[PDB]
């Protein structure tokens, strides 16, 4: 972002991630995250965040 | 004898670039009020699955919390266990007091702790520099 | 005298993950192998109580599934076909793996590298006179 | 050995290993529990490094 | 000045820094194993790049 | 000539930050974190020296 004065330096420091919630005992949670998976492996992730 | 036989919300906060709202937002109804990265995540969702959803947003600002004395849960995390919303698609960490309570499907974007600096640039002058 | 009256772990050979001891012809039992995931499966054995017993897999192969058998391979055809109980191993979570078994949430997070030489001096030559 | 190569630039994909147990499984919600504890305790950084 | 600061650090960097460096140039060859999910990735790739 | 080449030899000195290490290794450029968070919790309940 403006006024592009900023960087990022070294590795990532722990295992963070972010993820899709649902509900507990949920019967629709299941494909919800093969669809995560397919977008994963479909490579729209990516995609999207260039 | 034998036995008795027998015979979509969608919330969020306003974070960048996840949840932006429109520059004509006063403009326009319904679910196309916002745009970013979820927005889009929640369409692809509903591509792969086909489901009409509707986005919703969290009053309180709180993304979620469990006191030591009420013991409820606040913000997202309250709005899925009281029933209040039925999915979030928003930028949640997922932790250890998180998947007691409420599910979670694999990672899709994996993070870390992470060094900003001021980023010093090679400014270096002329004439004013030789007689250093 | 007194006369009397009368969990499987799967996983492979993989450093540092996997890797041999030094007198391993001269132990017995899990004691034999050592490495990441050994601890690994330590820690889960603490923390829910259970006993183990690291095996290991057969063909040496990872998983596939054939377009005309439909059978899956190595640990993921032991998890399918009863063969194993759990599998303890880098083995990468896909759509295809979920679609037979399950998983849990990625302890080790990665990604595609690239892998270069250390940059060692090398000649500069005839630019040294202008460098 | 010989300590002659290196690794440089981000990460290309998102990738990752766990624990793989079979479909209705009784153990998988507690393994994972274990999974998130030991991942937020830290304990998997320092067997890392 | 210059001459002895050069003889003296020595630090020498690396060719190559960012993954577009290998679309940048063509002299230093690159390659992957011939089977496997790497492959994929970069045969069923979306960027151009 | 000599003043020259010791600022010279300062112009090619040590490489900005880029570990943990490198923060506990000075203490000249000061570093913070926000007020609040699992961030803050994560450096309150480490294990790592
Ligand atoms: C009325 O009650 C039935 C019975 O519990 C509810 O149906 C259940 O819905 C959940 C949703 O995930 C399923 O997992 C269960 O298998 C369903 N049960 C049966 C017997 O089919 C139904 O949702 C209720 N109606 C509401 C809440 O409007
Ligand atoms: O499920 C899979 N898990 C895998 C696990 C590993 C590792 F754990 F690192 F050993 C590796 N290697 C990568 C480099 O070191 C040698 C072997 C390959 C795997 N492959 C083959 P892919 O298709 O190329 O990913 C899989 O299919
Ligand atoms: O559940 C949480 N989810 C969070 C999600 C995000 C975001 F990335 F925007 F999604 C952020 N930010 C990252 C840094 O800039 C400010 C906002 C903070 C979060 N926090 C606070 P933490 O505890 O300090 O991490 C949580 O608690």
């Amino acid at each position: 972002r403006k006024p592009c004065d900023t960087m990022k330096v070294g590795g990532n420091l722990d295992s963070k991630g972010y993820g899709v919630a649902t509900p507990k005992g949920s019967a629709l949670g299941t494909p919800v995250n093969l669809a995560v998976l397919k977008l994963s492996e479909q490579g729209i992730l990516d995609k999207l965040k260039n | 004898y034998e036995r008795f036989v027998p015979f979509i919300v969608v919330t969020t906060i306003l974070e960048s670039p996840y949840v932006m709202y429109k520059k004509n937002h006063e403009q326009l109804e319904g679910n196309e009020r916002y745009e970013g990265y979820c927005v889009d995540l929640a369409y692809e969702i509903a591509k792969h699955v086909r489901i009409k959803y509707k986005l919703s947003i969290v009053g309180d600002g709180k993304y979620g919390a469990r006191d030591p004395e009420t013991k409820i849960w606040n913000g997202m995390v309250g709005e899925l266990v009281y029933g209040r919303a039925d999915i979030a698609v928003a930028p949640l960490t997922i932790t250890l007091v998180r998947e007691e309570v409420i599910d979670f499907s694999k990672p899709f974007m994996s993070l870390g702790i992470s060094i900003m600096i001021k980023k010093p640039q090679k400014s270096k002058p002329g004439v004013f520099s030789f007689l250093d | 005298k007194m006369v009397v009256t009368l969990v499987v772990v799967t996983t492979i050979l993989e450093s540092p993950y996997v890797m041999m001891k030094k007198n391993h012809e001269m132990l017995e039992g899990n004691e034999r192998y050592e490495g990441y995931c050994v601890d690994l499966a330590a820690e889960i054995a603490k923390h829910c109580g259970f006993k183990y017993k690291l095996t290991i897999v057969g063909d040496g192969k990872y998983g596939a599934r054939d377009a005309d058998t439909k059978i899956w391979n190595g640990m993921v055809g032991e998890l399918v076909y009863g063969k194993a109980d759990i599998a303890i191993a880098p083995l990468t979570i896909t759509l295809v793996r979920e679609e037979v078994i399950d998983f849990s949430k990625p302890f080790m997070s990665l990604g595609i590298s690239i892998m270069i030489k250390k940059p060692q001096k090398s000649k500069p030559g005839v630019f040294s006179f202008l460098d | 050995k010989p300590c002659d190569t290196m690794k440089v630039g981000g990460n290309l994909d998102s990738k990752g290993y766990g624990i793989a147990t079979p479909k209705g499984s009784s153990l998988g919600a507690a393994v994972n529990l274990a999974v998130l504890k030991l991942a937020e305790q830290g304990a998997l950084d320092k067997l890392k490094n | 000045a210059n001459l002895a600061a050069f003889l003296t650090v020595e630090r020498m960097v690396s060719p190559i820094e960012s993954a577009e460096d290998l679309s940048k140039q063509t002299e230093i060859a690159y390659g992957t194993l011939d089977s496997g999910s790497t492959k994929e990735f970069f045969r069923r790739s979306k960027i151009a790049v | 000539t000599a003043n020259l080449a010791a600022f010279l030899t300062v112009e090619r000195m040590v490489s900005p930050i880029e570990s943990a290490e490198d923060l506990a290794k000075q203490t000249e450029i000061a570093y913070g974190t926000l007020d609040s968070g699992s961030t803050k919790e994560f450096f309150r309940r480490s294990k790592i020296a």
